[PDB]
C-alpha cells in the first residue's frame, strides 16, 4: 500500500464533519 | 444539462440559474465537498439519490454539502423543496481537477421582485418629498388668550398647520363642531425643530388650550369641498395599493 | 485563488480580503495550528471539510483552529456562517517551512 | 519573529512588546517551565498547540505554564483572548542552556487604543464648548426677598441662568405662567463651583423660593421667537443623529 | 523507528 493509495482510502472514508 | 458558469476569479465557484425543465450537471472530484446554495426561506422536504452510499449528504437549513464516498459515483441527487424540485446529475470526475466548491443558483423571478421594490421605495420617498400641486389657505383669524397663539396657521386642503415659536410651549388643539362642542383630532408634529402641529383635518373653527388659557382659531375661507383623497396617502404622487391580496 | 499576504514583521501571519466569489489558498505545514479569525458578531452555522480525518478542527465562538492529522492532507474547508460563507483550499506543504500561524480577513 | 530581550539581572526572564503582526520566539529547554502571564483583567478564551502532547499546559486565571513532554518538541502555541491573540513559536532547545523561566509583555496597543477615545471625547467636548454667535439677555428685574436673590441672571436664548454667590444657599426656581401659576421646570447646576442654576426654558417671569421666602424675577426683554433648535442639542455646532435608523 | 519518525507520528496523532 503506497501512501497515495492510503490517502485515497482516507478520502473515500471521510465524513463531512468529525463528530 | 445546464453546465454551471465559473466565476471570473476562480473556476471552482460556479453559478447557474434554476430551471424546472432541466437538470444541472456537476463535475465533482474526490475529497472535495460541494456547497449547494439554496434560496432563503425554502423548506427542505426530502431528497433522493440514485445511489445513496456513493455520496455523503449533510444538510443544515438551506446549506447542502455533498462529497463522494465510493468509487465510480455516477448517479443523481434530487432535492425537493416546498416551492420546487432541484435536480442534479452527480458525475464523478476522474482526475481530481476542476472541482466545484460551490453551486449558487440564480432565480430570475426573485431577482425581478427584489429589484423592483427598492426602486418603488426610492420613488415613493422622492414623491412624498416632492410636495407640489398644493393650494395654501392663509385666511385664519384668532381671538382669545394670545400668549398661547401660533405665529402662523394655514392649511393645504388636507391638513391644517399651526406654527409655534421656539420659546412657546406647544398647546393642545381641539376640533370645534357646528354647535360649539370640542373633540379630539389626531395631530403630528412636523418641522425642523418640531415647531409645527399638523392636524389631520380641515375645519372652520379650532380651539387651542394650554392650562387655563384658551384661544380660538377661525378659518375664514373654509372650503366645504376640498380635494378628494383618491390615492390613500397624503400626496397625490403616491398610491396605497392592496398588497395583502386575499 | 487569493493567496494571503504576509505582514512586514513576520511571514507567519497572513491577511486576505473577503470575496464571496473566490477561494483562499491555505498552506499548511506539519505540526502547526492555523488560527482563522472571523468577523465580530458572526454566528457559526456549519462547516464541511473535504476530509474530516485529514485535519483537526476546533472552534470557540468565532475562532477557528485547523491542524493536519494525516499525510497528503490536501482538501477543502468550507465554513458557512450567518453573514457569509468561507472557502479554504487546504494544501499540505511537505517541507515544514513557511507556515501560516494566523489568517486574518478583510471585508470591502 | 520577535526575539525577546533578557533582563539585566538574569537571562531566564525576557521581555517583548506585544505585536498583533508578529510571533514571539520561545526557546524551551527540557525539564523547566516557562511562566507566562497576560495583562491584568484579560479573559483567557482558548489555546491551540501544534502538538498537544509534546507540551503541557497549566493555567489558573491569567498565569500560564507550559513544559515540554516529548523529545523534539518544535511547535507553536496560539492563545486567544477577548482582546488579542498571542502567537508563540516554541523551539525545544537541545543543549539545555539559556532557559526561560518567565515571559513578560509590555503592551503599547492597549495604550494606543485608550488614547484615541480620549481624543474623541475631547473633540466632542470642544464642539460643545466652542460656543460662538451667542446673544445674551441681561434685562432682568427682581422684587421680593432679596436675601435669596442671585447676583446675576441672564439667558442665551435657549436657557436661563441664575448665578448665586458662594455663601448663598441654592433655592428652588419655578416657572410662572400668564395667569400667575407656578410649575416645575427642569434645571442643571453648572459653573466651576456649582454656583449657577440653568433652567431649560426662557420665560417672562420666574419664582424663587427657599423656605418661607419668595423672590420674583421678571424678564423685561422677553423674545417670544427665540432661536429654533434645529440640531437636537444645546449648541448649533453639534447634531443629534438617529443611530437606530429603523 | 528513528526519533524523527516518532516526532512525525506525534505531530500527526495529537489534537
Amino acid at each position: 500500500k503506497t501512501p497515495y493509495e492510503l490517502a485515497r482510502e482516507r478520502m473515500l472514508r471521510s465524513g463531512l464533519t468529525a463528530g | 444539462l445546464d453546465v454551471p458558469s465559473s466565476s471570473r476569479y476562480d473556476h471552482r465557484i460556479r453559478y447557474v440559474t434554476y430551471n424546472p425543465a432541466d437538470v444541472v450537471q456537476v463535475d465533482t472530484v474526490l475529497g472535495v465537498a460541494t456547497h449547494i446554495m439554496l434560496e432563503e426561506g425554502e423548506q427542505y422536504l426530502t431528497h433522493a439519490f440514485g445511489d445513496s452510499e456513493a455520496y455523503a449528504f449533510a444538510r443544515k437549513g438551506r446549506h447542502i454539502f455533498i462529497k463522494p464516498q465510493a468509487e465510480l459515483a455516477n448517479t443523481n441527487l434530487i432535492v425537493v423543496t416546498d416551492r420546487r424540485s432541484y435536480k442534479f446529475r452527480l458525475q464523478m470526475r476522474n482526475d481530481r481537477n476542476g472541482a466545484m466548491y460551490e453551486l449558487a443558483f440564480r432565480y430570475p423571478d426573485t431577482q425581478a421582485r427584489q429589484t423592483r421594490e427598492a426602486n418603488a421605495r426610492a420613488a415613493v420617498e422622492a414623491a412624498f418629498e416632492q410636495r407640489v400641486g398644493a393650494y395654501y389657505n392663509l385666511k385664519y383669524m384668532m381671538s382669545g388668550d394670545k400668549d398661547i397663539a401660533p405665529v402662523n396657521a394655514w392649511d393645504d386642503g388636507r391638513f391644517t398647520y399651526f406654527k409655534f415659536s421656539a420659546n412657546a410651549d406647544l398647546p393642545s388643539i381641539y376640533f370645534v363642531d357646528a354647535e360649539g362642542n370640542e373633540s379630539l383630532v389626531p395631530r403630528t408634529t412636523v418641522g425642523s425643530s418640531n415647531n409645527i402641529i399638523a392636524v389631520h383635518k380641515v375645519n372652520p373653527k379650532w380651539m387651542i388650550r394650554l392650562g387655563n388659557r384658551a384661544l380660538a382659531i377661525f378659518n375664514e375661507a373654509y372650503d366645504p369641498n376640498g380635494v378628494p383623497n383618491d390615492t390613500g396617502t397624503a400626496s397625490p404622487a403616491v398610491r396605497r395599493v392592496n398588497k395583502g391580496g386575499n
